[PDB]
């Protein structure tokens, strides 16, 4: 079957994309009158414009929600969904369509967090205008006062006391210099796991960088797992439901499931069990939620 | 019979969605509030306090918002299950329906003036009290496990911590003096009264008007409400909420930057009854084509 | 006493539905707007209560122009309005139904509307189930507490949309009966209805909208031998 | 082949609308499921589709028990759907719509694919507007492309779902000779519609449901002179 599945891929894929502009273009417009605050405008306008990459990679996992709702919310509102069923085309099929439109984005996502993302954000943060005391690597402790991605006044301390050094102009290496005040959030995943690979090799990794690390690989499978949930909702209880109640709704679990992602990150860090538990605890769940929706049919 | 049906509804479903926006403007500030708590930047028993007084801050848009959204609602209801053209072949008009709400807005806009007069100003008051003692905290209070903490003079690092900000472990101090243990153990906020009479300066005459001419948005809510109700069976309750909930959202983005630009001496305060004026005549307008 | 609809239009879509259909009602007669489906009937209807604009032509009823007049302005004229789908107040009492009509009436004061009330209850056999909600009855009590809450506005003309939709054949004749008896109450009837059998069996006079423009006009017995209704409408062998 | 249908039955809040309905369709001939409004006549029809999950029965296929089966599960078995409401693609032509239901088809090859696409294309006569979208055709020109489409997964029981709805009295013989051409194929048809004159008219077999329970069966002559059936649904006079 290849005309069905265009059909079905395609209508989802433009309602995607489709809202994908819609959400970026409103989130330019919303945090340029935000910046505005702190003000030339103009200065201000690029800064917000250049970081749209980045409102557009927080988009991607709540435009492939609503853009699954509105796909097929427009399929199964002309009972298009019902007929396709009718000749012997399973839910799971239809759902299986839908998640190849949702790669896109996941693909998107990846390109976006990999070599866009990194390039704006460092451009963004040259509008609105090299790491300064910079303070373990295993026994010994290291502290420098100027430190450059091509030193002044090192101090490095080994342990019981035996060296005290002090220099004018170790394990230190100049090319991760420059990702010490990055948060470990905006880190891309080529800079997280490098950065996260030199740290664990000389000393402790902050479980600040575990949930990082851990809220990026599961990121692809929090767009497919929300949009296998959007996928069971039209044919579950978003079923025969106007299409804007729909949008509302899946507005709804768009920040539900922000909110959910947010708060389970601070959670991360203020428990002991590992980030990975957090992370990846509401994406199985509503995998596992979403799909007993679609055995009821 | 009339009144009573549609002031029973309005307040039904405007509860409904001023307790729905409550718990999603203030649960998103609560989730960020626990984020700064989760680095130590904030105690986390007090950031309950902090929700409670920002209670009439965020209530004060919900309200607007929960007023307009609850009137569209049940004004779309009329018309997708066929009430309205009931109500209207029968002499009643959608504008006439609209009227007689008058007395429960003027109600809901005497509980905002309440809250634009004087809980917002007091929340804010305690709130201002409670954040600056926040600010305050640093050395062991700001540690994390695993990374340094610089505050001042001091340079701090833990190599655990527990579920609660206590009972460090690995802990490295430096000044110079090295110690390293195993285990260690605002206008917006003025009373009122104070800006009762004191006018002609701009700081006054920009929060002051946003006290008096805020509360009035609970009208313009309902004749622009009543306005961009008109939606068909088959398009749905919620069909006209998010086209217009941009339409009053641009009437509060409109008020935020004429509070500004009179801030700055740069507009005068008879710009607050001219911006609802403008929408209150459009919707009217709008409601009469 | 009249009714006179002339010259009806309207394009939906750059594509005119509705081109010159003119017909005219009198107080007390049951009026048939019928036609093939989608040919305008519809739509001419609904120019009529004023659910659409009407793009060209007039309304008039005994010397008062009620084109520009809203849908509630002419609902003050006397002219009502049934919608086919359920349009009772769902968590309305149905006695609070019929009331909340009878409180929108000016000629008429508390003790002339309970009474009023009581008489409309009685009429239609529903004041058995007058404490119960709008929502929670069956369909055929429905339909006759949405009567009674219509005649309650007193109009002078009802409108009625597909009265026979959803009927199964053993209560089309009890809608029959509630039609006939709001001619025999002085009011004129409107009737646009897919069913074209039953809706014949009732109208005085009926008007086949085909094409966009009135084709037919006259009683059934006229409709049925008429050789361009039976080309377009109701097919070789009717009856 | 014989779709066996035992002991239906389902509750919606708490009130059982469908009492142990039971009936026998054939391959090849045309049954009306027919009643009064709401007494379960549609949610009967509906749980032989697969729309409405059984809360109890049995409906089996030739010693092929479709009860457990969803929707997709027994179209794959040889039960056709044709909703009431306009179920084309719309943004799909009308040869496309044939030839999207077609592809599933795994009896066929690309070649005798487009031969098949032609012929069903020919018996409806849309061959006109085979290249038009399914959302700008007539009403009267859809519902035979969508007819033609469900054709094109050889069902081997169609169950139509208000045929004769907003049908004028003209057209309504197009749309027997449209559901007698089915029966002349092969295909069983069970058809539940409001319009009673019309579909007592094309049926072999009508089953009458009221109070959630067939309360009589049999040909159509039978079915009117019926006491229980005059009683309560057709009425003294029709
Ligand atoms: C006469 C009139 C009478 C009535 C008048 C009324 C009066 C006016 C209002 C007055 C009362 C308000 C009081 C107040 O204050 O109301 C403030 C918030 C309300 C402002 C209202 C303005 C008027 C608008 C009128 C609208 C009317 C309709 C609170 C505050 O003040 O918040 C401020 C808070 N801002 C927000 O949260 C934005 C606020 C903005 C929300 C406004 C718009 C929505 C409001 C209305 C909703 C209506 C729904 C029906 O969002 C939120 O509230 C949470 C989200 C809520 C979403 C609800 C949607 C519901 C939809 C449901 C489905 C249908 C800010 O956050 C920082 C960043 O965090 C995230 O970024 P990061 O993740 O870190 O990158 C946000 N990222 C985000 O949100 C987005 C995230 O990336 C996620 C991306 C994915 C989601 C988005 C995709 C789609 C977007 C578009 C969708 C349409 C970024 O957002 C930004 O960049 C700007 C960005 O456009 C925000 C997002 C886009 C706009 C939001 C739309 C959401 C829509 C959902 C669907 C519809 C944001 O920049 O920190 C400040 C303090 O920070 C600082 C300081 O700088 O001082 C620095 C800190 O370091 C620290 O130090 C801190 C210190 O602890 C104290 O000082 O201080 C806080 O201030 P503070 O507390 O005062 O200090
Ligand atoms: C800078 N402002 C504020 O401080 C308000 C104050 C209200 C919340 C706290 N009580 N809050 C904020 O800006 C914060 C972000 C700043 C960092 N925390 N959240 C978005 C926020 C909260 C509340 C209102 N707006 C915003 S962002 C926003 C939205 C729409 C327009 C505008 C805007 C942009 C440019 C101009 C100009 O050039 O003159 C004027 C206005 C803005 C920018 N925000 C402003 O101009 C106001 C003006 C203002 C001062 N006191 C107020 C009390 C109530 C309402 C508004 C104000
Ligand atoms: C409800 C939608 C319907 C229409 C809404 C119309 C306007 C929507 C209002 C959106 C409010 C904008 O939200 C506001 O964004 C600005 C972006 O500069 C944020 O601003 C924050 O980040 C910027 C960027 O570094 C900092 O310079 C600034 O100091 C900080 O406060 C505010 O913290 C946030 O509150």
């Amino acid at each position: 079957r290849r005309i069905v599945a265009k059909h079905v891929t395609k209508t989802t894929a433009l309602a995607m994309l489709g809202t994908t502009i819609v959400l970026v273009i409103l989130q330019v417009l919303f945090t340029y009158l935000g910046e505005l605050s702190n003000l030339s405008a103009w200065q201000a306008f690029l800064y917000v414009l250049w970081g749209a990459p980045r409102y557009l990679y927080e988009i991607l996992p709540i435009s492939a929600l609503i853009g699954a709702i509105l796909g097929l919310g427009t399929l199964a509102s002309n009972s298009e969904l019902i007929v396709m069923r009718s000749v012997g085309i399973s839910l799971w099929r239809i759902v299986g369509w839908v998640i190849r439109s949702a790669l896109v984005l996941v693909l998107l996502s990846f390109a976006l967090s990999e070599w866009v993302v990194p390039y704006t954000n460092e451009r963004a943060n040259s509008v609105k205008s090299e790491v300064r005391g910079y303070w373990r690597e295993g026994q010994r402790f290291i502290y420098v006062d100027y430190a450059n991605s091509q030193l002044k006044r090192i101090q490095v301390v080994d342990f019981r006391l035996k060296s005290v050094t002090n220099a004018e102009q170790l394990a230190l290496q100049p090319k991760y210099v420059h990702m010490v005040t990055i948060d470990p959030e905006d880190l891309s995943f080529s800079q997280l796991v490098s950065f996260m690979n030199y740290m664990r090799e000389y000393s402790q990794v902050p479980k600040t960088y575990q949930l990082a690390f851990w809220k990026k690989v599961a990121s692809p499978f929090a767009l497919i797992t929300l949009v296998l949930v959007a996928c069971s909702f039209i044919f579950g209880p978003l079923r025969q439901q106007s299409m804007g109640f729909r949008l509302v709704i899946a507005l709804f679990i768009g920040l539900g499931f922000y909110y959910l992602q947010d708060f389970l990150g601070y959670a991360s860090l203020v428990y002991n069990p590992s980030p990975a538990w957090f992370v990846l605890g509401p994406i199985v769940l509503m995998f596992v939620a979403g799909s007993y929706l679609l055995y009821r049919a | 019979i009339i009144r009573r049906y549609l002031v029973k509804q309005v307040v039904s479903t405007s509860l409904v969605v001023i307790a729905l926006l409550t718990l999603i403007m203030m649960g998103g500030r609560l989730i960020k509030y626990f984020g700064v708590a989760a680095q130590g930047r904030l105690d986390a028993g007090v950031l309950f306090s902090i929700i409670g007084y920002r209670m009439p801050e965020f209530l004060t848009l919900i309200l607007p918002l929960g007023f307009f959204i609850g009137l569209m609602l049940v004004f779309g209801r009329l018309y997708v299950d066929h009430e309205m053209a009931v109500l209207n072949g029968s002499g009643i008009s959608r504008i006439r329906l609209g009227q007689l709400l008058i007395p429960l807005a003027l109600v809901f806009l005497v509980i905002q003036g309440i809250l634009m007069l004087w809980m917002t100003p007091w929340g804010l008051r305690q709130f201002d009290q409670l954040s600056s003692s926040q600010a305050v905290r640093t050395g062991f209070d700001l540690v994390r496990p695993k990374e340094f903490i610089s505050s001042g003079p001091y340079t701090i690092y833990a190599g655990d911590l527990s579920e609660d900000r206590k009972n460090l472990k690995d802990i490295f101090f430096y000044q110079d003096v090295m110690i390293l243990a195993k285990e260690a153990t605002k206008v917006e906020a003025l009373p009122s009264s104070k800006l009762w009479n004191k006018w002609n300066d701009p700081v006054i005459a920009s929060e002051m008007g946003w006290r008096v001419f805020g509360p009035f948005t609970i009208v313009i809510a309902l004749m622009m409400a009543v306005a961009l109700c008109e939606v068909s069976p088959r398009q749905g309750r919620y069909y006209r909420l998010i086209p217009a909930i941009f339409i009053f959202a641009s009437l509060i983005v409109l008020l935020i930057a004429i509070r500004t630009r009179i801030s700055r001496d740069e507009l005068g305060v008879w710009a607050y009854p001219a911006a609802l004026a403008v929408y209150g005549i459009a919707a009217a307008l709008f409601s009469r084509k | 006493q009249t009714l006179c609809i002339k010259h009806l239009a309207k394009n939906y879509s750059k594509r005119w539905v509705v081109k010159d259909v003119s017909f005219e009602m009198q107080s007390g007669q049951i009026v048939g707007l019928l036609g093939p489906n989608g040919a305008g009937k519809t739509t001419s209807f609904y120019m009529v209560v004023g659910l659409v604009r009407m793009d060209k032509g007039e309304i008039h009823l005994d010397n008062l122009d009620l084109s520009d007049l809203a849908m509630h302005e002419r609902a003050r004229k006397g002219i009502g309005y049934l919608p086919q789908e359920a349009s009772i107040f769902r968590k309305l009492t149905i006695a609070e139904n019929i009331m909340a009509i009878l409180e929108t009436r000016k000629d008429l004061n508390k003790q002339q509307r309970q009474q009023r009330l009581q008489e409309l209850l009685n009429d239609f056999k529903i004041t058995h189930i007058k404490d119960s909600l709008g929502m929670s009855v069956s369909g055929g009590e429905r339909r006759r507490a949405e009567i009674a809450r219509a005649l309650a506005a007193d109009p002078k003309f009802m409108l009625l949309d597909e009265p026979f939709a959803g009927v199964d054949p053993i209560s089309v004749g009890d809608i029959k009966d509630i039609i006939r008896n709001l001619k025999d109450r002085g009011i004129g009837v409107l009737i646009t209805d897919h069913n074209v059998r039953e809706t014949l069996a009732i109208c005085e006079h009926a008007y086949i909208v085909s094409e966009g423009a009135v084709i037919a006009e006259g009683s059934p017995q006229d409709i049925l031998e008429n050789e361009q209704v039976r080309k377009v409408y109701l097919g070789d062998d009717f009856t």
